């Protein structure tokens, strides 16, 4: 699979050797090309998965998600160009290497065949995304915001690291295939129960879990416009990934061990639902909305059914697009007015009306109307709940109604009503803006109209 | 067609629109007429409802209280 | 087009309710100064209307002539 | 009681401003300056689509079965099938309560 | 159902219309003979609407009725039934005398 | 169409209309330049049901703080004049 | 909507609002013509039989009873016009309501129709840009040392000066603008 | 004379029928006059840059800017653990989490049970 | 309904039950019951799939009138006579269930009054 491992590799150098001016198209063009080359990925088997090597291999979970990484970069690079204008030619090219070493990073972790090596590029992520949050932050409680994104994470995968070192020395190997085919039940003591907690806390706080949740406001606020794209998108991902990659390890004391995280996980995201309608703030509406479609995605999880796990899939790449264009949208107001305050500019309609129809798009798809890919993991996962227990339909029933709500109430706010008066600094939208929009949303229609693509290796 | 304010008078009126309902209203009523004189069985039943009293005690079959 | 308003002097509330409202201030000891205002809405060809079973049957005449007329002609149809 | 001479003055005038505004939001004869069979709606709008839907069914969608499926036809005393020629028999000489 | 609910609805818009967008059937005065095909139609829809012999609405609610007298049903149920289907009669009794009988009442820019 | 786009002349004639349908006023003496108070002699609850009548007229409300200030039939002609945007 | 309001409202105001608000929803209750023209000369007799009350705490005293009798009494459902705060009409037309200033962010090509209009909107921008210190330093000068203690602005009053604070009231989108 | 009206949360008290505004002192009408003078000063301060033809972007608005630092930034320096805060948090945080478990834990010990003995209906239950 | 006023305000003791009936046997009081006697097979109603609701003992009334609306198709105001035998003999069908009620009704009054006046018979 170096045939995409490399290019990006090559992006950085032709990047650095650019002239100061064409930076930007250089890097967009050959983003372009490397997701179209990417997208061969998706010709996948229906029983093993692609083992390229001793070192890489492809299944049919990380191969939407390769291409979803790499469909993303190119949209990052356009809305980053915005507000980098008077950036120096050295600071743009350090931020676009930022951006193609975080690619490259998540990249060769989706793909890494032994536990420990995607351990370190799991983890090796954080650099990049913690320097762009620092440096290019817009206000001053980034600097927070960027430790609160770094011990969150690293308390949680310490511990694992110990686990998957301890695994080796008791079954000899941690590569998955050797894991999967020689798996052995794990009896009922306490340390094997604090094994699955070591194996299972990290792939938590990455989803992230209620209640260790506290850190995606901050770090998704506080963040330029590309570090929010990259952590809501795919960074949100890797928990879900990880979880699906190490539960086969941890039956069947899963059976039981999954009950205090599907309570916080149900009662939470009804929790967070709650907390959307009450938001004076739009980015942390958007941040709140992940944190519900995640809880969503660990209980999915969390109970091991297939069709559970064709759901997740579903859900996290619908939900990876859906915030990426939420946030998109969101930044373009704000770069208009300078503000985030919700009741700040509104009856945006009367003079933006194509951003409105974007704004009524994204948040229809965000609310899960059929027949998008959102809707079809929601309700895979709300059927394997009420497999699981009948009582479920209650919570995610209610979440389903107050979901809708926020959404739209999110529209009225901002779309309708009658215009600011002394607003007047509110330019026509441009053709960037437009194309970035266009290009967050076809991709989702485009894969509702052939879904059996995101569902997962249970299909 | 052109019609103009009246201010505080009947508002003018063409003979078109009186025609039309006058002849709605007049086909209506024939309506309900020529199928009332049609079909009266589908408002005032059509089948004789009997009375439980008087029939008699034979066609039912009760013994006279003896048995 | 270019119409103007008719005479203000042929309002009257006599011959109208306004009359009858204007006798019954008049026992009290009060006057009605509007009621030349309001006698527009009975002048002219608003003066009368039909009542309910009235309106309800508005075209009872024609309908039921039509309905008489073919009865008559069915029943000497079926004579054939 | 009604308007002081100060608040009657800025009425005055504020009226003359937004008359004056007004009228110049009227248009002149030449503003908008422009830059430089029958029964066809029938045949563009049903029969091609029909003819489409038509190909479709009967060469692709009835290719696989149970893919368009109609319920049996009623049989009634006295048809006769139009496969077999089978005439299906009378009905049990009705008691007639004439 | 559908046939004489929508025409009710476009008689009230033409009224509505006619009226310099008014709803208020307070100002809505002698339309009888002011708007004569708004007039018949809407009582010919009112009077569907209300289970008149041998109209639209007849050959459904009447049927409707009879079938709810004539079954092992909650004896409240059909209480209910007849009461509504009397408030029915009112409220387009009601429309009706407000709405087309009597002396104007609207503005007098006719 | 629609209602025709009233002028200040229409405007004006249907005030003077109303106003000469009342009892307390004189045909006569009431000019576009009389005041209510001072060249008719009438209270204040004549000038609010006077304001009612211009309200019932003309189908839309005046609110209270702007009624009071009108007092010659051309205030009330100005005030309809600017309320609806009427300038010829 | 216009007149700036006042710190209080007087008695006299009250009474005569709360005769508007009897009126007004006797005539509610009362939907027939003549029912409405006997009632209210009633209403107007109860009105005026107290109206030389020197004393001020007993005038209040009956306002305050009117007032209760009036709020047990109130029509439910009381008659709005159609465009007052209340009605079917009210923020119909704010959808079509667009601020000038958006003419300014039109491309050339859309300028290039409307030659004559624009050259008059050019004429409007050079007078309010021309005006607008004149009305700034007859707002200074005019207001109190301790600032403004009403809403109410002064009208022009030197050779050609307009009044302060005209620009956007004079420019109002429309009634009924689209 | 007339039945009288009571106010409630949802259903406030109205302006005509407030105590409080019939009986007036000239420390009120002094408290209305410093009331209006406020209200007229940010109006005028308002007004000034609402009509600067030189004016481009937004008036910056201190007032929605200490809204949202008061629903958002100032909230943890300004609290105290209180008994009313630490048993609110407890219940609103902990009861609904153990609840629910109790509730899904019997729910799913009752279906056990009756799978144990066989007799659920648990026919064309292929899916799951 | 009068039925309802007396089983539930009278005694309703003497009341038949609808749910629970008949409570007697078919040839209590008759000396010899006659079988009820059914003129469509079960092949006919079923090819001609009338509805589980419509295949009782006027089956082949309905039949008869589906075949003639099914022959004069556009002529849709012929089939009256097969209409009005259908609803004729459904009729007949409503009368025989009016005459099993009554039937019932007089047997449970007659059966608990004759009990009755034994028991007092025997009491003294
Ligand atoms: C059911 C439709 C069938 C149509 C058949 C063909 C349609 C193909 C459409 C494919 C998607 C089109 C792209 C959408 C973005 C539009 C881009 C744009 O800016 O246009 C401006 C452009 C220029 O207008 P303008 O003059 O500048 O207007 C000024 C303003 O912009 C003001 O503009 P505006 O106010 O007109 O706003 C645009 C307009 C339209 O824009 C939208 O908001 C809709 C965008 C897509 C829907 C997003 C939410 C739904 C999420 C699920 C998506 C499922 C997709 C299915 C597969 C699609 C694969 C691409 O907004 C709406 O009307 C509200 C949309 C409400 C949708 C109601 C139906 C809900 C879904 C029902 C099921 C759909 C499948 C049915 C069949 C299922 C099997 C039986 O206008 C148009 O191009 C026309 C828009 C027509 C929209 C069609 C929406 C229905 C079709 C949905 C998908 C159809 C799938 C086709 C494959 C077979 C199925
Ligand atoms: C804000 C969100 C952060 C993340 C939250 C994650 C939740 C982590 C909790 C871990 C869940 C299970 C842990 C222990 C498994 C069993 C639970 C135990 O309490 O139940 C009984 C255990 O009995 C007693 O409770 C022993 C535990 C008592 C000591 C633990 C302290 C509990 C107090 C709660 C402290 C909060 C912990 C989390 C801090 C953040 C079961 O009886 P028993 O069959 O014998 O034990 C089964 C194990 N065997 C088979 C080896 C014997
Ligand atoms: C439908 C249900 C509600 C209807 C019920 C309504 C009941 C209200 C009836 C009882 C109200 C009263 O009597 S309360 C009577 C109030 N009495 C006074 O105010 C005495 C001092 N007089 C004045 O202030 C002025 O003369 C003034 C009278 C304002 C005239 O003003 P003008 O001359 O300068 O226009």
């Amino acid at each position: 699979m170096l045939k995409i491992i490399i290019p990006t590799t090559m992006l950085l150098p032709m990047t650095w050797m650019s002239k100061h001016n064409m930076i930007w198209i250089n890097a967009t063009v050959h983003s372009l090309l490397i997701s179209l080359i990417s997208l061969s990925l998706l010709n996948q088997l229906g029983e093993n998965s692609l083992n390229f090597s001793l070192t890489f291999f492809s299944d049919s979970l990380s191969a939407p998600l390769l291409v979803l990484t790499t469909w993303l970069l190119p949209l990052m690079l356009m809305a980053s160009q915005s507000h980098l204008s008077k950036e120096t030619t050295t600071r743009k090219k350090l931020y676009i290497t930022m951006l193609i070493l975080l690619q490259l990073f998540l990249i060769m972790t989706f793909t890494a065949t032994e536990l420990i090596l995607f351990y370190i590029l799991f983890e090796a992520t954080l650099v990049p995304t913690l320097i762009i949050i620092t440096r290019w932050g817009n206000q001053t409680e980034r600097l927070n915001a960027g430790l609160y994104f770094l011990f969150y994470t690293l308390a949680g995968s310490l511990p694992l690291l110990v686990a998957l070192v301890y695994i080796q020395n008791t079954t000899g190997s941690l590569n998955f295939l050797i894991i999967h085919y020689w798996s052995h039940p794990l009896s009922n003591s306490w340390s094997n129960i604090f094994m699955w907690l070591a194996c299972i806390m990290a792939f938590m706080v990455k989803m992230p879990l209620y209640g260790l949740h506290l850190w995606l406001p901050k770090a998704h606020v506080e963040a330029p416009i590309a570090g929010s794209m990259v952590l809501a998108a795919v960074l949100l991902k890797l928990g879900g990934y990880g979880m699906m990659r190490i539960t086969t390890i941890l039956n069947p004391l899963t059976n039981y061990m999954a009950y205090p995280f599907l309570m916080l996980s149900m009662w939470g995201m009804i929790m967070t639902s709650s907390i959307c309608l009450r938001q004076t703030d739009l980015k942390s509406l958007i941040a709140y909305s992940s944190v519900s479609h995640m809880a969503l995605v660990i209980v999915a999880i969390m109970i091991q059914t297939p069709w559970s796990f064709m759901g997740a899939t579903a859900l996290m790449i619908a939900h990876g697009l859906t915030s990426s264009m939420l946030f998109c949208l969101a930044n373009t107001n704000y770069e208009r007015v300078h503000s985030r305050t919700m009741i700040l500019a509104r009856g945006l309609q009367t003079l933006l009306p194509l951003m409105a129809t974007w704004w009524l798009v994204a948040s229809l798809t965000n609310l899960a109307l059929p027949p998008s890919i959102n809707l079809i993991g929601e309700l895979f996962i709300i059927t394997a709940s009420f497999s699981w227990s009948n009582i479920t339909i209650i919570l995610m029933g209610m979440n389903m109604m107050i979901t809708a709500l926020y959404s739209l109430y999110m529209l009225i706010t901002t779309q309708r009503g009658k215009y600011t008066h002394h607003i007047n600094n509110i330019k026509p939208s441009f053709t960037r803006e437009n194309a970035l929009m266009a290009l967050h949303i076809l991709p989702l229609l485009l894969l509702t109209l052939n879904p059996k693509m995101i569902l997962g290796p249970l299909y | 067609v052109h019609i103009e304010p009246r201010y505080r008078q009947f508002p003018q009126l063409t003979r078109s629109q009186l025609i039309q309902a006058e002849f709605f209203s007049a086909t209506m009523w024939f309506w309900i007429l020529w199928r009332f004189w049609h079909d009266s069985d589908a408002v005032l039943g059509h089948f004789p409802y009997p009375d439980p009293s008087q029939w008699t005690d034979e066609e039912l079959g009760i013994l006279p209280d003896d048995e | 087009s270019k119409m103007e308003l008719p005479d203000y002097k042929q309002w009257k509330i006599e011959g109208t309710p306004l009359e009858t409202v204007q006798e019954k201030l008049a026992a009290r000891g009060l006057r009605d100064p509007w009621g030349r205002n309001e006698a527009w809405r009975y002048s002219g060809g608003f003066a009368n209307n039909v009542s309910f079973v009235g309106a309800l049957l508005k075209g009872f005449k024609w309908g039921f002539a039509a309905f008489v007329v073919a009865v008559g002609a069915e029943y000497y149809l079926e004579s054939q | 009681s009604g308007y002081t001479p100060d608040e009657k003055l800025r009425l005055q005038q504020l009226r003359e401003l937004r008359r004056r505004w007004l009228k110049d939001q009227e248009l002149s004869p030449r503003e908008p300056v422009l830059p430089p069979r029958h029964s066809i709606f029938a045949v563009t709008h049903v029969l091609i689509p029909v003819w489409i839907i038509h190909y479709y069914l009967k060469y692709h969608v009835t290719a696989k079965p149970y893919t368009v499926v109609e319920r049996k036809p009623r049989i009634f005393p006295g048809d006769t099938i139009l496969e077999t020629g089978e005439v299906i028999p009378l009905m049990k000489e009705f008691p007639d309560q004439h | 159902h559908a046939f004489f609910k929508a025409m009710l609805f476009m008689c009230s818009g033409s009224i509505i219309h006619s009226l310099n967008d008014e709803q208020d059937i307070r100002k809505m005065g002698g339309l009888y003979k002011a708007m004569p095909f708004t007039t018949t139609a809407l009582i010919i829809g009112s009077l569907a609407l209300t289970g008149m012999p041998y109209l639209t609405g007849f050959y459904s609610k009447d049927l409707i009725i009879e079938a709810v007298n004539m079954s092992y049903t909650n004896a409240w149920a059909l209480l209910m039934t007849l009461i509504a289907t009397s408030l029915t009669a009112a409220y387009s009794t009601r429309i009706i005398f407000f709405a087309f009988l009597g002396k104007p009442r609207f503005p007098p820019l006719v | 169409s629609d209602a025709p786009p009233l002028t200040l002349e229409a405007i004006k004639d249907r005030v003077l209309y109303v106003l000469k349908l009342y009892d307390k006023i004189d045909p006569e003496k009431l000019s576009v330049n009389s005041h209510f108070m001072k060249d008719l002699g009438l209270d204040s609850l004549d000038q609010v049901e006077i304001i009612m009548a211009m309200e019932d007229e003309f189908g839309f409300e005046i609110p209270d703080i702007d009624a009071e200030k009108l007092m010659c039939p051309q205030e009330i002609v100005d005030y309809i004049a600017d309320k609806k945007d009427v300038y010829e | 909507a216009f007149s700036a309001p006042a710190a209080y409202l007087t008695h006299q105001q009250k009474v005569l609002r709360l005769y508007k608000r009897a009126l007004r929803h006797l005539e509610s209750w009362c939907v027939h013509r003549d029912k409405y023209r006997y009632f209210a000369c009633l209403m107007r007799a109860r009105f005026d039989e107290h109206k030389n009350e020197k004393d001020m705490v007993k005038a209040t005293q009956l306002l305050r009873q009117a007032e209760e009798e009036f709020w047990y009494g109130q029509h439910p459902q009381p008659y709005i016009f159609p465009e007052s705060p209340g009605g079917t009409s009210y923020e119909r037309y704010e959808c079509y309501k667009v601020p000038e200033w958006c003419l300014d962010d039109w491309h050339p090509s859309e300028k290039a129709m409307y030659p004559d209009y624009f050259a008059k909107r050019e004429q409007w921008k050079r007078l309010r840009r021309e005006s607008w210190e004149r009305e700034v330093k007859q707002l200074q000068e005019e207001t109190p040392p301790g600032g403004p203690r009403t809403e109410a602005l002064p009208p022009a009053r030197k050779e050609g000066d307009l009044p302060p604070l005209w620009w956007h009231i004079v420019t109002r989108p429309r009634e009924r603008p689209m | 004379s007339f039945p009288k009206y009571k106010p409630s949360r949802l259903a406030t008290l109205p302006a005509t029928l407030d105590p409080a505004e019939y009986d007036i002192s000239p420390e009120t009408r002094k408290a209305q006059a410093e009331r209006l003078a406020i209200r007229s000063r940010l109006k005028r301060e308002y007004l000034l840059q609402y009509n600067d033809p030189n004016r481009l972007g937004v008036i910056e608005d201190p007032a929605l800017i200490r809204w949202t630092y008061a629903r958002s930034a100032n909230i943890y320096p300004n609290f105290r653990p209180t008994p009313k805060t630490s048993l609110l948090g407890a219940l609103f945080g902990i009861g609904p989490l153990f609840f629910w478990y109790y509730v899904f834990k019997t729910d799913r010990d009752k279906k056990e049970k009756l799978i144990q003995e066989g007799k659920l209906d648990q026919t064309f239950n292929i899916s799951y | 309904g009068a039925h309802l006023a007396r089983r539930y305000l009278g005694d309703a003791s003497k009341e038949p039950d609808p749910l629970r009936m008949p409570t007697f046997p078919p040839d209590y009081g008759f000396p010899e019951r006659k079988e009820r006697e059914m003129v469509a097979t079960q092949q006919e109603m079923n090819d001609a799939q009338l509805m589980l609701q419509q295949r009782d003992y006027c089956a082949h009334y309905l039949i008869q009138l589906l075949k003639c609306k099914r022959d004069s198709f556009p002529n849709f105001l012929a089939c009256k006579h097969e209409q009005h035998d259908w609803d004729y003999c459904e009729h007949l069908d409503y009368v025989k269930r009016m005459k099993e009620f009554e039937r019932e009704r007089r047997l449970l009054q007659r059966k608990k009054r004759r009990e009755q006046r034994e028991a007092e018979m025997a009491r003294g």
